[PDB]
């Protein structure tokens, strides 16, 4: 039960969830960057096809 | 006054994934966009904001002016970040195991929001529909507004044409909005648990029971939401890598075809 | 039956007996929630040792 209330499971699981949340944040950032690169390359290809 | 609504698939995906998050209750959110003119008045919806519903219960879906203030803040932030003239233009909610059409309560709420601004439109997503006879699944959506009845009684429904604009790639706003689902679910569980822990006059064995319940709830959240969401993002990164390789090959091919001609 | 005074007359009051049956609600999820996620597996595995 730990001291001053709280529970050990509560904090362990909250920290595990925070770790998974940060993993998702990192993967979200990098996938967003990949989407930006795809937009750039696709605009280039379509403009060249128009020409 | 309003004549049509265009919704960027970029936000349609967030709406649908929010609707498919749970079948046991109705969920809600707001729709950000702009006004546009032709010939015809149209609303272009670019992004959405996911909301946590406090009242819950069946058919009782309403938005607090607090969430309206949050939505106007998000609208200003996105208008300055993107340089677009973005305002809060609509709302959406989910009807799991329930007809796609709006209820009298949905229409009265749409009228209560139109009293704020006649430019406001409503969306509805009909989720998990079961039919063991056909063994077929369905998912539906509709857009609507409200108008005073034929005689001087009370508001009635009216349909608005809605189309989906192909946004070839996912916008940063929509990814940053879609990753809010696990965070909002975890915050909901945490707030429920904090309201449980507020009653200091409480048994210890009861606190152990509640801790076990909290642990199993977050385990379910991770098994059903965070895990599949992360897996989908990994698979999409693989798809994006392959697509970038193919498009780079095609760009080099077209560059070689066109460059030597001069 | 339970009785309590109200209007000088005594009226019956409901009685319930607490028992284990009151929402023990055994769950135990079977069938693995297996994911092809490298990041999810890595995080769960890193923080498994913790409890
Ligand atoms: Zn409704």
């Amino acid at each position: 039960f730990n001291e001053d209330g709280s529970l050990k499971e509560v904090h362990k699981i909250n920290e595990m969830y925070a770790a998974v949340q940060e993993e998702l944040k990192s993967i979200c950032q990098k996938v967003e960057q990949s989407e930006r690169e795809v937009e750039k390359l696709l605009m280039d290809v379509n403009q060249l096809k128009e020409v | 006054a309003v004549q049509a609504v265009h919704l960027e698939s970029d936000a349609f995906l967030v709406c649908l994934n929010h609707a498919l998050s749970t079948e046991k209750e109705e969920v809600m959110g707001l729709c950000i966009g702009e006004l546009n003119d032709d010939i015809i008045r149209i609303v272009h919806i670019h992004s959405v904001i996911i909301l946590r519903r406090s009242d819950k219960r069946k058919d009782r879906v309403e938005i607090s002016p607090e969430q309206l203030s949050a939505a106007s803040t998000e609208a200003e932030r996105l208008a300055e970040l993107t340089g677009r003239p973005m305002r809060v233009v609509g709302w959406y909610h989910s009807h799991p195991h329930i007809t796609v059409w709006p209820s009298h309560v949905d229409v009265r709420t749409q009228a209560m929001y139109q009293m704020m601004d006649q430019g406001f439109v409503g969306l509805i997503f009909s989720c998990f529909i079961e039919d063991k006879n056909t063994k077929t699944g369905r998912v539906l959506y509709t857009c609507f507004q409200s108008i005073q009845a034929q005689k001087s009684s009370e508001y009635e429904r009216i349909e608005i044409p809605i189309h989906i604009v192909p946004h070839i790639t996912i916008g940063k706003v929509c990814l940053e909005s879609a990753v809010e689902l696990p965070k909002i679910l975890c915050q909901e569980e945490q707030d429920a648990y904090r309201r449980i822990h507020s009653l200091t006059h409480l048994d210890s064995v009861t606190k152990i029971h509640n801790g076990s319940v909290f642990t199993k709830n977050l385990c379910s959240q991770m098994s059903a939401v965070s895990g599949p969401l992360l897996q989908w993002l990994e698979d999409r990164l693989e798809q994006n890598q392959q697509h970038l390789q193919e498009l780079q090959q095609e760009k080099e091919e077209l560059m070689e075809e066109l460059s030597s001609l001069e | 039956a339970l009785y309590k005074p109200q209007r000088g007359l005594f009226h019956r009051v409901p009685l319930v007996v607490t028992n284990l049956g009151m929402s023990d609600q055994l769950g135990y999820k079977t069938e693995p929630a297996s994911c092809t996620s490298t990041v999810f597996s890595r995080a769960v595995r890193t923080h498994s040792s913790q409890f």
